[PDB]
């Protein structure tokens, strides 16, 4: 809970990476098969 | 309007020596300034009075032609610098504070101020020319001090640049609706829909009879016996929030001025009544405080909208006093941030993408709310705490509740309780107001050669006192902070030096942070201060702290 996408980016903060680096990451992690981000991701795209 | 104007115009183009001095101004060098009066054409002609009232937004267009009538016959050369003359007409009399701050007063120059709150400087198609910065509507005063509705104001590529956030700037202008939204092919413009340009920038008597009582030693004591009348609070606390209220080269330093009571007493309060004094008036709050009151949130972003520089509680305030309230609703990732910014007055960024800089000259005040026990364990205050060590012991004076059970002070404040209701029944110091902001703005000392050292000759002596039982464990950084306190003193008697009998009651309030951190048996040292090559670098260093000791005058020691 709470850390959804638009709120994990504050937790890379502390990891020292930048917005930008995880943009290479976030964006490829649909790819990576994860069970979790998908179903948080495309759910709620367009469907609310 | 009418058509008639066009010959008015024709006509009128056929004393203005200033205007050929002034003009000329610009030149070679690229100044790219010109000062336009208004009263000068206006006297000489009262017909250009009429149309102030008539048609005023043709008349800046009306004026800029009108001016490349001198410029065009005499210099094209203007043409291919920035490509631009920039208008620059002055004052026009009325002034209305309150009365002027309205929407139904449209297309009329208005006269007004604010404070810059953020902006969007961080970044590198008829809109893409120009930028954004947000304006403040109603200035500080304590009848002005009820929460504004923001102006947005948009800089015509003239200002750019030159102004920085936090200036105390004069706004004017003429007030047109412009919103282009209304289309619904576009984003949104805030709620005062209205172009504003900036077209000045300021600076970034009783009085006589208020200079004689400055002379009065009778009201130079109960000066902190009249600042928190309502609780009569403790005498150690208010003479030291009372030497910071004054606010009296490498010239750094850092005010640390904290409290730990607890909120339900009226000090939560007490900070609020300060601002009635104070000039300038800062909102906190805690969350949702004014603009971005020290919590970072990211969201959906509306249709056109870029990256917000985080302007902290000191920035909003600069050149003013900036009040700090309920600490305990700051995000810790902002502390971290402001730590360093508070020590060094400014903001730095290493991040090599983005660089900007802000000013900070207020003093800080906050109350901090112990976590659980005081000093109920064993072991010391910062190393009971989940936070980090070293930030905690970066406060020069912790200042604290002493006592609870005092049965004089329960009797005091009993017949206040009644008081409220007396106040508040059905019923049939101002004048110190204006003394501290006339001795703060027009009394600017200098620095005398002759008179550092008497000062600095007591400051060795405090350091002997830790010299004969220990070895060298206190810091002058804990004295640098004492030099501003002195200066205050002369404020208070006017006497131009500072008596053993001011320093005495100030090193009781330096001693009390060793007193919370160090076990009761010190209070016995309080009889005494009342009596009261490698190694050669070091010696020198003490006598002028300067590394060079060939700093005596060096600019003319070599050349005469």
């Amino acid at each position: 809970s709470q850390v959804s996408e638009h709120s994990i980016i504050k937790d890379f903060t502390k990891q020292k990476y930048p917005e930008h680096a995880i943009h290479k990451v976030l964006q490829l992690m649909l790819r990576r098969g994860e069970i979790q981000h998908r179903m948080q991701r495309k759910v709620l795209y367009r469907l609310k | 309007p009418r058509l008639e104007i066009h010959h008015r115009f024709k006509n009128f183009l056929r004393g203005h020596n200033v205007f050929k001095e002034r003009i000329s101004d610009m030149c070679k060098e690229n100044r790219e300034s010109l000062v336009v009066n208004y009263e000068d054409l206006a006297a000489r002609e009262h017909v250009l009075a009429y149309f102030l009232p008539e048609a005023p937004a043709e008349l800046l267009q009306i004026f800029d032609e009108a001016a490349l009538e001198v410029v065009l016959a005499m210099y094209p050369k203007y043409d291919r610098i920035t490509n631009h003359i920039h208008v620059r007409i002055s004052h026009l009399p009325l002034v209305e504070e309150l009365r002027s701050l309205r929407q139904l007063h449209l297309n009329q120059l208005i006269r007004t101020s604010g404070v810059v709150t953020s902006c969007t400087g961080v970044l590198p198609t008829i809109y893409q020319n120009y930028q954004r910065i947000r304006i403040q509507e109603s200035p500080g005063k304590v009848a002005a001090g009820r929460l504004p509705r923001s102006k947005d104001a948009i800089l015509l590529a003239d200002l750019v640049d030159s102004c920085k956030p936090g200036d105390e700037i004069e706004l004017t202008g003429i007030y047109h609706n412009n919103y282009d939204g209304s289309l619904n092919t576009a984003n949104g413009f805030p709620v005062f829909a209205t172009v504003i340009l900036a077209n000045h920038v300021a600076k970034k008597e009783d009085v006589k009879m208020i200079t004689s009582l400055s002379k009065d030693q009778q009201i130079g004591e109960k000066i902190f016996a009249s600042i928190a009348p309502s609780i009569y609070g403790h005498e150690d606390i208010k003479r030291g929030l009372a030497l910071a209220l004054f606010g009296g080269h490498k010239v750094r330093g850092d005010i640390n001025v904290l409290l730990c009571g607890d909120p339900g007493t009226a000090k939560s309060q007490f900070l609020k009544y300060i601002e009635k004094v104070s000039s300038r008036a800062i909102f906190t709050t805690g969350q949702g405080a004014s603009a971005v009151g020290l919590t970072a949130y990211v969201q959906r972003h509306p249709v056109s909208r870029e990256w917000t520089l985080e302007a902290g509680a000191l920035v909003l305030a600069d050149r003013g006093v900036c009040l700090i309230d309920e600490f305990d609703k700051m995000n810790d990732q902002d502390r971290t941030s402001i730590h360093e910014a508070m020590e060094q007055q400014s903001i730095s960024i290493s991040k090599a993408g983005i660089v900007t800089s802000l000013q900070a000259r207020c003093t800080v005040i906050a109350a901090a709310n112990p976590i659980g026990g005081r000093y109920d364990p064993s072991l010391t205050f910062s190393e009971n705490v989940d936070l980090t060590e070293p930030i905690i012991s970066r406060f020069d004076i912790l200042c604290v509740v002493r006592d609870t059970v005092d049965p004089v002070q329960d009797e005091m404040l009993a017949r206040f309780v009644v008081g409220s209701h007396v106040r508040h029944h059905p019923s049939n110091q101002e004048v110190l107001k204006k003394y501290i902001i006339y001795a703060k703005e027009r009394v600017h000392p200098k620095l005398n050669q002759m008179d550092q050292d008497k000062v600095a000759k007591m400051y060795s002596d405090l350091r002997k006192e830790s010299m004969a039982t220990g070895s060298i464990p206190i810091t002058v950084r804990h004295i640098e902070s004492m030099i501003r306190m002195a200066e205050a003193h002369a404020r208070i008697h006017l006497r131009d030096y500072v008596i053993e009998d001011d320093v005495n009651m100030a090193i009781r309030v330096m001693l009390e942070s060793f007193i919370d951190t160090q076990k009761f048996s010190v209070m016995r040292s309080m009889r005494k201060t009342f009596a009261r090559p490698e190694k050669d670098l070091v010696d020198k260093a003490r006598q002028i702290n300067i590394h060079n000791l060939s700093a005596f005058y060096d600019s003319e020691l070599f050349r005469m």
